[PDB]
């Protein structure tokens, strides 16, 4: 009940958000 | 064959003796697919301290959209880019109506049948009684608003009342003779054919299950079965929580809140389909009204007591009432049991006394006992049952929230190849 | 689980080009079926001595009766022995008219369902071109003369003129396009979806070839395809015998015997069904009136001639006709090919002469010749077309003689068991 | 060709023919 608290990452796999540059 | 993160947070809540979806993944063919979830599952306050611990039961099929779609998805995949596009199901125009298979009934009132036929598959090919009518809704909108908004009701756990053989059991096999001699050697034929009829009807009502009694096998597709890929099943405890004002103090209320981890090893997905997820939660029916078959019994017979072996393995089913097994049973609800059971298992015992204690998740009334001389209504979990002993269903009577990790690899373009043209 | 020796021999025969059945064997779920046959295969005289050899293909398919009688089947099995009897087709009143799939037409002319339904999914699945029309007849009787007395035909060996891409293959792909721009992001999609529909066409008609093209898989039970247990090939050669007397001296006949053996290991027989083993005897295609695509082009360009790569995989499909391969090729019959094919295979040569000598089995007037401007009644195979080249048809085409050497462990009390009451 | 000019012997397995005694 530590990760049930704080959704995931998402950090496997490739790049999915393309917004025009670096946002925060 | 690369990897796509489809992690999520799931927040859900549902009934007791009802099947909720709480996460459903769409895949494709060629799809490697992992899914390791952990998370909590709690219940609401309880108005007493605790009692006794629900079983928690969680579940992840695999369902072909060929299963659902039939000949109409061949052809799809067939057509290719040329294909008519899928129907969609409709759904009652209510958010929470589509809360079965695990999802808010979207902006146009229909969602795919894949979810809602899957589900139906589901419950029809794993959690009825054999015998109950096959459950054969076409439209989620033809869902009733307890069913649509927390699942359909499944069968209270096993026992002597709630696992009686099949209302159509026989209890005589008669065979016609000339007027005066009978065939010896059709007797014989009749009692192998009785063999057969009873083996089905014990055992073997679903055509798989037939042929595995020949020692065959058949694949899912056979009889479009959606595939059992996990299944999870453990106790939901918790603590009292101590009262401590000058009206409370030595008062408790019961929380239960229990961690958990279900996990699906890497599954090889042949087709396009669905990996749906889903939870049951169910209390043993205890009760303060049940009590042992002997102690019922008026006139106790040498059958009845003495357990005497040779008896007990030839003599027929016998047909006794709810009200043989409870004190309120209903007399209309009849069971056909198989001859000195009573003496096979022990039921679990609740002094009268808690009988009018609100708090308890015990059945303070004989199972069946506001649905009427039907059989069927009375082993199917009545989640109303439990309303008595929760302080408010704020949430429902249980809830859970936890994480879905969930990798797949599969042949997919990166997002920027995608929106890249050249 | 004790052994049944099904063992047996079998005398057949045929004409050339129809797929023939020649023996099978029902099966019971939970069987292990196994099976060993070997044994001479046979052609008709020839008029002439041997000039080339045939080839001999034999299979053996498993097809469980569920794809054949459909839900009523299961049905069947689960109603157990209460189940309304299967039905039978029939059979036009004649002995020979069932002879496609190995038996005499019984006496009350018809025959179990499964023999004839079977004998057509093979076909359907694995005989006929993908595109060619499926193969669809409900009853033995509905079938011709021909087709129920040795069996459908099947397509000539492939080569250019019998392999044609489909009939139906895109040979431009057309994209509207606003009075004055294209929109070249759209041309991309455009192409795209055109791959999708080529792939499909040239090699993905089939649906469980389209989940493969994913990477994914599908058991035999979602598309009903009969299982293809084994397949052999092999060519039938033999030898010529001398003429001796005053007018015979210095003349041949060719007696083509060819020994061969058919070896299924063991399988498992996971549904009741059949195991049915087919044969197809062919001759290769020559004929002294086909000659090399580039000898017949009148203009012979660069595109033709260069084999350039460049443009070799950049052209769309070439439409021709039959006329641009055989001298009396038939104009109507027109084929759709791959660029610069015929820089990728010769073809076999036989000089003008042999094209009138009676006794070789060479297509002596372009396929199609006598059939109409149709591309598939010149693709599959016409017996007749070989009537020609035989002394005498005594016994049909070819004909042979083998030893089905077959064990099967399953449950089956003794016929002892049987016929003893008590 | 040996074994197909003559139809197999059905040894293997159990006893199929009774006919109410020897028979040859």
């Amino acid at each position: 009940m530590k990760k049930a608290r704080r959704s995931p990452s998402r950090r496997k796999g490739a790049r999915l958000w393309y917004v025009g540059g670096s946002q925060f | 064959r690369e990897i796509v993160d489809l992690s999520h947070l799931a927040f859900d809540c549902g009934m007791l003796g009802r099947l909720k979806t709480v996460s459903w993944t769409p895949v494709i063919a060629g799809d490697s697919f992992e899914l390791d979830a952990v998370g909590a599952l709690r219940l609401s306050p309880l108005r007493r301290g605790l009692a006794i611990d629900s079983k928690v039961d969680f579940f992840t099929f695999y369902i072909p959209h060929r299963h659902v779609y039939g000949d109409q998805w061949i052809q799809f995949m067939r057509d290719g880019v040329n294909a008519q596009p899928l129907p969609s199901v409709t759904c009652n125009r209510y958010p929470d109506h589509a809360g079965y298979v695990g999802t808010i009934v979207p902006a146009n009132n229909r969602i795919p049948k894949f979810l809602h036929q899957s589900y139906l598959n589901i419950y029809n090919n794993y959690f009825r009684a054999p015998w109950m009518p096959e459950r054969t809704e076409a439209n989620p909108s033809n869902l009733n608003e307890d069913d649509a908004r927390y699942g359909f009701r499944c069968c209270h756990l096993k026992n002597i009342w709630s696992a009686p053989l099949p209302p159509e059991t026989k209890l005589a096999e008669e065979m016609g003779i000339e007027s005066n001699s009978i065939d010896i050697m059709g007797l014989q034929a009749a009692y192998a054919q009785l063999h057969t009829e009873q083996e089905r009807t014990y055992f073997m009502q679903r055509y798989r299950d037939v042929i595995s009694s020949f020692g065959g096998s058949t694949s899912y597709d056979a009889d479009n079965r959606p595939l059992l890929v996990m299944h999870t099943d453990f106790w939901a405890s918790g603590y009292d929580v101590d009262g401590t004002d000058q009206s409370s103090l030595g008062q408790f209320s019961g929380r239960v809140q229990q961690t958990f981890k279900h996990s699906v090893p890497r599954f090889f997905v042949p087709e396009h389909g669905v990996m749906m997820t889903l939870a049951l939660i169910r209390f043993p029916p205890i009760s303060p009204l049940e009590h042992h078959y002997l102690a019922g019994k008026s006139q106790l017979t040498y059958t009845d007591l003495a357990g005497d072996p040779a008896l007990i393995g030839n003599l027929p089913p016998r047909e006794i009432s709810y009200r043989d097994l409870f004190r309120d049973g209903r007399s209309g609800i009849k069971i056909k049991v198989a001859e000195s059971i009573w003496y096979r298992t022990h039921p679990d015992y609740v002094n009268f006394k808690y009988h009018d204690l609100h708090g308890f998740p015990f059945l303070d009334d004989a199972p069946g006992t506001s649905t009427g001389d039907n059989l069927q209504e009375a082993i199917l979990v009545r989640h109303q049952d439990y309303d008595a002993c929760f302080q408010s269903q704020q949430l429902l009577q249980w809830n859970k929230q936890a994480r879905y990790n969930v990798s797949v690899y599969r042949h997919m373009p990166t997002v920027r190849d995608s929106i890249m043209t050249s």
